RNA sequence: CCGAGUGUUACAGCCCCCCCGGCAGCAGCACUCGCCGAAUCCCGGGGCCGAGGGAGCGAGACCCGUCGCCGCGCUCUCCC
RNA sequence: GGCGGGUCGCGCCGUCGGGCCCGGGGGGCCACGCGCGCGUCCCCCGAAGGGGGGGACGGCGGAGAGCGCACGGGGUCGGC
RNA sequence: AGAACUGGCGCUGCGGGAUGAACCGAACGCCGGGUUAAGGCGCCCGAUGCCGACGCUCAUCAGACCCCAGAAAAGGUGUU
RNA sequence: UAGCCCUGAAAAUGGAUGGCGCUGGAGCGUCGGGCCCAUACCCGGCCGUCGCCGGCGUCGAGAGUGGACGGGAGCGGCGGCCCGGAGCCCCGCGGACGCUACGCCGCGACGAGUAGGAGGGCCGCUGCGGUGAGCCUUGAAGCCUAGGGCGCGGGCCCGG
RNA sequence: GGUUGGCCUCGGAUAGCCGGUCCCCGCCGGGGGUCCGGUGCGGAGUGCCCUUCGUCCUGGGAAACGGGGCGCGGCCGGAA
């Protein structure tokens, strides 16, 4: 019994859409991440351009 | 033969979907439709006699072993040791000062240089410092300084790889008189070449080590443990 | 004259509390709001211990089952 | 003259629900014979009770060749 | 001494109760890794060698953990 | 009024919060986060038992969860001069193990034990009927053995 | 069996440590004013050796005592 949850493509034997909706909160919690790191630079970098 | 077009994000999972590269692979206008030697005859060569002889070479065995074991149940991807895969821990980067920490040398602190393609990191602190030749050593046997230096553009000979550095035995005698081998004595005078291309790295890892303020001192030293130096409260 | 420690009544001439209207822009956050969490969740790295046990519907197989299921890529079209 | 129960229509809320739909003016989709004809729906041209389109179909008229890889894939080998 | 209901001991090792038939956990083929229960973690004795929290208490007989192995009425301008 | 402490509070061998000791606690109460280890729990190995099976296809020619012939009509596809037709393997004569059926194999769950009851014994002792073209004065039985092993055990085999 | 040694104030803890002009104890010790430092840096969370691979060539800085000794000769301190 090797186990779901621990590697890939024992899922996708069981659940071929565990793939989808791994990529889809890989996906999204990469552009979540470049809007947060976007925005957090973007009060500092005109809050130094005052400065 | 385009490359793989679908980048992979996290291992084994591409980027784009099952329908996105049916579309990227232009697959709507590619669906298709269109639809032993064993070995030559040799000759007759003689008289009363003809008939190139038969189709036969690569015969039947002229003993089976008693028993034998049966055949293995075939697993994954289990592949050999030339092709697994090559890993270094981050803290060695080219320029490294190492401290070896196992072999004859024990201490000695050396300068890594380039990691080969078995995983033994090849090193050298150079042979008038040290006395450290071109050796391999392996990558979790030593302890990453932290300190470095730029040695990006030194030079590497081509040459110099895992098939260079071996080590060698040929077993002649199969009688039991009382030489030793009858060549193990030898200690390796195939330095010839490598008094050469050592004097090819050390001329210029040595202007490296010689433009840092006192750092040609830092490598003739051997590390130790005295007193109340502990590791785990240290700084390597 | 200044500095300091006490005791008194007095509600700004340090401040604090309760209201009556607002902005930056809100982070369970500049380790106290720590809450409760995940179809609202994924990634990566270490340390330990173990590795038990003739799969070929094909070819009439042939030195030698790198095989099924699963998930993928390239070519059998072109261009940049 | 007040209070509850059942019923209707009014505007108002919610990342409501119907994959809804219906027409108009980048991200995702395990969704892919241009020819045209089998049912069904939709938008249309002036008519006025015809045709032309697109859509989807659990039916039929349009409707093979698997090659050589890699693998979190039926309990470790090293061709270290 | 004699009943009721249930569980145990007898027929049963093991971990804890210093010790033990019956208490508390838990029931047992021979081992390796992981985790726990009851119970603990000054030193015998594995584990608090946590910069643990908040108080109460001084005994010329202190106190200290189920069964369980020592005490009552009364009394104290002893401290809280 | 009620918490801790004290008085009430006396027994014969010397003595027991288990001891040593302990008073910014190693005491008491109320809590925390760590941490420790049972034969218990989880994962893995191996042994047995029990339950449900598998394989007589040794079928390298076996192939069959539907099957053939051969005639009435239609194709996609194989070779065109739009008419068209079974090839029995063979350039290799080849292809592991097995299945004491009382045997072999697979999967899953389980394993305390007195009195007691069943099963298995290729455990052992003595004697008989068969049988090993058994063994031996080139050394049997017996006994001894810091010798080598096997079996979970009953025990057994070998060396000296 | 061990992998370098520390060659030493008394002590206080609601307190101690260092340096210090003056007047008293056979050229040393007792006191006070003064200057210091102090979550101890004149800090065993420290200190001196040292992490010393050796040698040769060869220049600077530092150092004019030499450092190991089988030396020889001397003295005098440490009885818990
Ligand atoms: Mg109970
Ligand atoms: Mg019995």
């Amino acid at each position: 019994k090797k186990n779901p949850l621990k590697n890939l493509r024992i899922m996708l034997k069981l659940n071929p859409y565990a793939k989808t909706m791994r990529r889809n909160t890989i996906l999204r919690q990469a552009r979540n991440h470049k809007l947060r790191v976007d925005k957090a630079a973007a009060a500092a970098a005109a809050l130094q351009a005052k400065s | 033969p385009h490359c793989s077009r679908n980048p992979v994000l996290v291992r084994g999972i591409g980027r784009y979907s099952r329908s996105a590269m049916y579309s990227r692979k232009a697959m709507y206008k590619r669906k298709y439709s269109a639809a032993v030697l064993a070995t030559v005859t040799k000759p007759v060569g003689g008289d009363k006699n003809g008939g190139t002889r038969v189709v036969k070479l690569r015969k039947m065995p002229r003993y089976y072993p008693t028993e034998d074991v049966p055949r293995k149940l075939l697993s994954h991807g289990k592949k050999p040791f030339s092709q697994h895969v090559r890993k270094l821990r981050a803290s060695i980067t080219p320029g490294t000062i190492l401290i070896i920490l196992t072999g004859r040398h024990r201490g000695k602190r050396v300068v890594f240089l380039k990691q080969l393609a078995s995983g033994l990191l090849l090193v050298t602190g150079p042979l008038v410092l040290n006395r450290v030749p071109l050796r391999r050593t392996h990558q979790k046997f030593v302890i990453a300084t932290s300190t470095k230096i730029d040695i990006s553009n030194v030079k590497i000979p081509k040459h110099l790889t895992d098939a260079y550095f071996k080590k060698k035995k040929l077993r002649k005698p199969r009688h039991q008189e009382g030489e030793i081998f009858d060549t193990e004595k030898e200690k390796y005078e195939i330095t010839e070449q490598r008094k050469i291309d050592q004097k090819a790295v050390d001329s210029q890892i040595l202007p490296k080590i010689k433009a840092i303020p006192q750092l040609q001192g830092y490598l003739r030293s051997v590390f130790a443990l005295t007193n109340g130096i502990y590791p785990h409260k240290l700084v390597f």
